[PDB]
């Protein structure tokens, strides 16, 4: 068996909130349950050993438990300068070795909307002088981001392998986009109104930019 | 035996048999050869008819022996300046432990009424509890390798024991001499015969 | 305690990959050391323990022959050779540092993970490291950037203005193209009264190829 | 399927604790999980309901949240003059119906023994009058409980129906429990000296109380 856990959690600042990790009766309770923590960017790092003794280097602000089949990790509050995943890990005997669980992210809990601008840039004479075309448009200055980039050609869209790229953190309060297309000259050629649009749950702006200047 | 001493001081020796001595003089069949570890404080409690902490739960001795233990330090090959949980000892059994047999198990032991079946309760508790050796524990807290030993008779011919101090030999004099078993007296002369080899 | 070493150099399937880090400031005679990779998405998988002072290491079920595992006692440092690498080995490589000491099957229940620090990466690549053949891209407030493509290995490094210029400049992730290449998207933003008028370029840096491309754009003709 | 939930749990006052709720896919996240509590000796009371908003009469003091399989009910600390069972309720589409959880115990956390006292009450020529004879034995001041009761004629124990009565709680911090067994006359008067011990986890003592005074 494998252990499973919560992909996210919802909990407020100020209040606190505990992390659930189903398993086994092989895996859970006749086995110590160990509780990882990492940063982004960074490497891990143990959080509780044994559920019961709490590792040196940290103040008495956490909490881990085992009750039967799942493990509860109790987080007096929430701070929101530091958004950790916690990792559930366990042993078996059948499986004879270590086996760890999904990992849950925690985000706090309301902003308004803001207003999206989108830029689209056609490539210049050189990247056509390589007998290839390739087209690039950019979302930014969004809040919050879950957006959707989609090529249109003003008539119908066209998918020859499109993708979109996840969402970016930036460090001025705000999330970023981008797509990207590569095709062959001559289709390239054979429309003369390029564009793209973004989905931001309420707000919908097209790009026109012409293939000229 | 005689390469049995140059193993280290021993720790306890405390017997209620036979002299190592006459186990030369004594020929044997059938001698058991059993080893284990237990930390120091808790050696002290292996006798016969004796009653501590691991007495009744991993190994236990009945009033017949015919031998004794053998311990002695070990600090330089199981203790790390980490953690070794390598051995462990378990307290925890229902019933009564017979003398001389071995038992191994991993089910969870309930101490009451509790239903347990692969959950650690309250009253459930489990049996294997491990030790930990380090050099900053004291001798009342260090590992030693004690390995005891029980003889047995009446289960077939003696088989089993050592020199018997074989001696060199002289020639064109009257002395006495004895061989494998056919003792008798006489002078020993070169033949010319043809045995056969069996 | 500590677990310094070197980014992992990306491998082609079917070749071998080593990852080691040092140790210091204790003993290599009584912690086993761990191998493991944090998986995106998901959870980690285990595959044996590494023991320096007996050849008496395991392996699991799901790992037969992927690893083999190699001691030496003069570096103190354990040795990687990881054979017919696949696609979902894309994960970052962490050196787990291990308390205590167990070799039979009924004593790993007790320790638990005790550093971790400066992982490498190793990850399968179809594409290779290759040169660089950039090209400058044409602008539409206004905007303007410069994108990079046919480059191997993430990451590379955009400045613009000889790198006195850093407001505005954020690398866009890149997207994972059916042939292998990677796109590093950086934009700027000037006022519309200055598009062609003012000379912009951006240099980016390739690590492995020892290139550097000085690319100036110009509007599409 | 039955809902479980873990007999008992344990945390002691000062930090908070949380109670898992393990069910299957059917019966959690696709239903909503309802969080009963019971006072001793009075009615229950709903804790949460909906698993986001709380109900009015209580204070910004719980949380409840459920993740997938499992739901856990957070409590931000424990007093130690409150203790209460904690039950799980779901719905279900296959058994059309509600289906309650096994409920836990919660406790804090430990106190010296105490030494105990254990009395014996023969009966009188009344009793005797009624062509029948029973012995009591009661056994008080004595801290904790789980005590066993178990009858001795000081020569060889008897089974005739050998009953012992739960622990309870006075109102003086302190335990007590009773014993009870009914026999003959005939086999009454057969031995002449009858006791009852008592196991305390260490401390056993026995009452030699002679039946002729």
């Amino acid at each position: 068996p494998v252990l499973t856990q919560p992909p996210s959690a919802s909990g407020p600042p100020g209040q606190s909130v505990s992390i659930s990790c189903s398993g086994s009766r092989s895996n859970i309770g006749t086995n110590f349950v160990y509780w990882y923590q990492q940063l982004p960017g960074a490497a891990p790092k143990l959080l509780i050993y044994k559920n019961d003794q709490r590792p040196s280097g940290v103040p008495e602000r956490f909490f881990g438990s085992k009750s039967g089949t799942s493990a509860s990790l109790a987080i007096s509050g929430l701070r929101s300068e530091d958004e950790v995943d916690y990792y559930c890990a366990a042993w078996d005997d059948s499986l004879s070795g270590h086996v760890f669980g999904a990992g849950t992210k925690v985000t706090v809990l309301g902003q308004p909307k803001a207003a999206p601008s989108v830029t689209l840039f056609p490539p210049s004479s050189e990247e056509l002088q390589a007998n290839k075309a390739t087209l690039v448009c950019l979302i930014s200055d969004f809040y919050p981001g879950a957006v959707t980039v989609a090529w249109k050609a003003d008539s119908s869209p066209v998918k020859a392998g499109v993708e979109t790229t996840t969402p970016s953190k930036q460090s001025n309060n705000k999330y970023a986009a981008s797509s990207y297309l590569s095709l062959t000259p001559e289709q390239w050629k054979s429309h003369r109104s390029y564009s793209c649009q973004v989905t931001h749950e309420g707000s919908t702006v097209e790009k026109t930019v012409a293939p000229t200047e | 035996y005689s390469v049995l001493y140059n193993f280290a001081p021993f720790f306890a020796f405390k017997c209620y048999g036979v002299s190592p001595t006459k186990l030369n003089d004594l020929c044997f069949t059938n001698v058991y050869a059993d080893s284990f570890v237990i930390r120091g404080n808790e050696v002290s409690q292996i006798a016969p008819g004796q009653t501590g902490n691991i007495a009744d739960y991993n190994y236990k001795l009945p009033d017949d022996f015919t031998g004794c233990v053998i311990a002695w330090n070990s600090n330089k090959l199981d203790s790390k300046v980490g953690g070794n949980y390598n051995y462990l000892y378990r307290l925890f059994r229902k019933s009564n432990l017979k003398p001389f047999e071995r038992d191994i198990s991993t089910e969870i032991y309930q101490a009451g009424n509790k239903p347990c079946n692969g959950v650690a309760g309250f009253n459930c508790y489990f049996p294997l509890r491990s030790y930990g050796f380090r050099p900053t524990y004291g001798v009342g807290h260090q590992p030693y390798r004690v390995v005891v030993l029980s003889f047995e008779l009446l289960h077939a011919p003696a088989t089993v024991c050592g020199p018997k101090k074989s001696t060199n030999l002289v020639k064109n004099k009257c002395v006495n001499f004895n061989f494998n078993g056919l003792t008798g007296t006489g002078v020993l002369t070169e033949s010319n015969k043809k045995f056969l080899p069996f | 305690v500590q677990l310094v070493q070197s980014g992992a150099e990306v491998k082609k399937p079917g070749a071998s990959v080593k990852v080691s880090c040092k140790a210091s400031g204790y003993i290599f005679s009584d912690y086993n050391i761990h191998w493991v990779r944090q998986a995106p998405g998901q959870g980690l998988e285990w595959m044996g323990w590494i023991s320096p002072d007996s050849d008496d290491t395991n392996y699991a079920q799901s790992f037969q022959g992927r690893v083999t595992m190699t001691r030496d006692t003069s570096i103190t440092t354990v040795y990687m050779e990881l054979s017919s690498l696949r696609s979902d080995d894309t994960a970052v490589y962490f050196c787990a540092r291990s308390v205590g000491y167990c070799s039979l099957n009924s004593c790993q229940r007790w320790m638990w993970f005790d550093t971790w620090g400066q992982g490498a990466l190793v990850t399968v690549s179809s594409a290779s490291t290759k040169g660089p053949s950039v090209f400058p891209l044409a602008p539409s407030t206004a905007a303007l950037g410069c994108l990079v493509k046919d480059y191997f290995p993430e990451p590379v490094t955009v400045s613009w203005n000889s790198g006195a210029l850093t407001s505005g400049v954020h690398t866009f992730p890149a997207v994972l193209q059916s042939s292998g290449l990677y796109s590093l998207s950086s934009v700027v933003t000037v006022p519309s009264s200055s598009l062609g008028t003012q000379t912009y370029i951006c240099n980016v840096n390739h690590k492995p190829s020892n290139t550097k491309v000085d690319k100036k754009v110009e509007p599409k003709s």
